[PDB]
RNA sequence: GACGAGCUGAACGCGAAUAUCUCUUUCGCCUUUUACUAAAGAGAUCCGCGAGUUUUGCUCACGCAGUCGCAUCUUUUUGUGGGGCU
RNA sequence: CCGAACG
């Protein structure tokens, strides 16, 4: 919407894809977005958590919180999203 | 106005729009307040039914259905949306009013 | 938010310095602020009750169902 | 509308240092500083840590992780003290 | 209206064209 | 990151107004030809019409100008610091 | 429907 810039609206496109999240304690996040907030807090399904150890364990849903979140990892499927394209020079 | 008489929807001329000319002249047969065209070209009893007449706005409100040998007509009776408009009379009702 | 859909769930509600505790949920706030039933400490093996958890006190949540 | 921020984005062409917040130094020209503190600089050099210094012709630097900011000397402080009041 | 009588053409046959329905009809 | 009225030129294109003509046929007037009728088609013409810069003719008008190379309490720019193990 | 010329 008006006030908004364009990732987060990319994050939310990328709704209903298998994505992974990093956050600031090292740990990656592998699942299914279901949808997110302007707060980048967001909710994943089918979650595989790989932990600071090499942990790999298997939750059902997960709900992160954004300013714990460092990046994430979208699909460049996603990334011919209309704003990637519309910016581009040609 | 009073030279306009008053305002004509698209509605009334259901079979008086020129497609309804149309679909005369290409049948040879003509509207009961419609004018004349002079032809463009030039059935067992036992087996056929009639519970009705087919009658000329029949054959002109579906040229095809109701015709044998229909052809150089534009469309047909199709009908524009019934419009819910009444002439507001007196400047002193409100805008927007309830019609009785 | 989608902490509505979580409605009367048991959790797992992970906060600062690595902490664990689940419990069903009972409410939350815009501030993410959190409310539960028969909460667990799952460090030192404890039930605490129904707690409050700060916004900033949540890292993550996992739903065990 | 912070007094400090205001003077900070009229430091546009200003051959001056910064501290990172982890210990980092960066020795370049102030291209612009915008309402977050974040500035990019160019004609720069960035030390990190116990590193070896490393030259950049531009750098992008974020309001928040900066330390601090070291000025010329040259400095005409009471020339961008002005108008810090006024608003635009 | 024309229901199916007559003539098309009233040019060249010697009436003005009117086709007036029978009082007499049944 | 920014400004037209009137004429003739533009070169491209047919809201609602439509008349005439030519041709190929049929039909009707009917002695013949014009001049006509009304059907089918195929073709023209007239009277007009819209937008682009071309300026001719203002009789209007301009340049520190409206615009330049989101602003401190749990969710964002006021970060949780410090140490140390392989 | 409906009128002019010519022969
Ligand atoms: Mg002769
Ligand atoms: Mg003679």
């Amino acid at each position: 919407a008006k006030g908004i810039g364009i990732p987060v609206k990319l994050l939310h496109e990328a709704e209903g894809h298998v994505v992974t999240v990093e956050l600031k304690s090292g740990e990656m996040y592998r699942g299914e977005l279901c949808d997110a907030e302007d707060n980048m807090n967001c909710q994943l399904k089918d979650v595989t958590a790989t932990g600071r150890d090499g942990r790999v364990t298997q939750l059902a849903h997960l709900f992160i919180r954004g300013s714990r979140v460092r990046f994430f990892i979208i699909p460049d499927m996603l990334k011919n999203a209309p704003m990637f394209k519309r910016i581009d020079p040609k | 106005g009073q030279l306009l008489t008053d305002f004509p929807d698209r509605n009334y001329f259901y079979l008086f729009e020129p497609q309804a000319f149309v679909t005369a002249k290409s049948l040879n047969m003509c509207i009961p307040g419609g004018p004349k065209f002079e032809p463009l070209f030039r059935n067992d009893i036992n087996k056929l039914i009639i519970r009705s007449p087919i009658r000329t706005e029949y054959k002109v409100a579906f040229p095809y259905l109701y015709n044998n040998r229909p052809r150089k007509v534009r469309l047909s009776v199709y009908h524009h949306p019934m419009s819910l408009y009444i002439k507001t009379e007196d400047p002193d009702l409100p805008a927007y009013y309830y019609d009785p | 938010p989608e902490l509505k859909r979580f409605m009367d769930k048991k959790l797992s509600i992970t906060l600062n310095a690595n902490r664990h505790v689940s419990g069903t949920l009972r409410g939350f706030d815009q501030f993410m602020n959190l409310v539960l039933d028969a909460t667990v400490d799952e460090k030192l093996k404890v039930d605490i009750g129904m707690v409050v958890i700060r916004g900033n006190s949540i890292q993550t949540i996992e739903a065990l169902e | 509308m912070v007094k400090l921020v205001r003077f900070l984005m009229k430091l546009a062409n200003e051959t001056v240092q910064i501290e990172l917040k982890n210990g980092t130094v960066i020795q370049g020209t102030i291209a612009g500083v915008d309402i977050a503190m974040n500035t990019h600089l160019k004609a720069v050099k960035l030390t990190a840590r116990g590193k070896n210094p490393v030259s950049m012709d531009h750098l992008s630097v974020r309001g928040n992780n900066i330390r601090y900011y070291i000025l010329p000397d040259s400095l005409n402080l009471d020339t961008l003290l002005v108008d810090i009041d006024k608003p635009k | 209206m024309y229901n199916g009588i007559g003539l098309v053409t009233p040019r060249g046959s010697g009436t003005s064209g009117y086709v007036q329905g029978n009082k007499f009809n049944m």
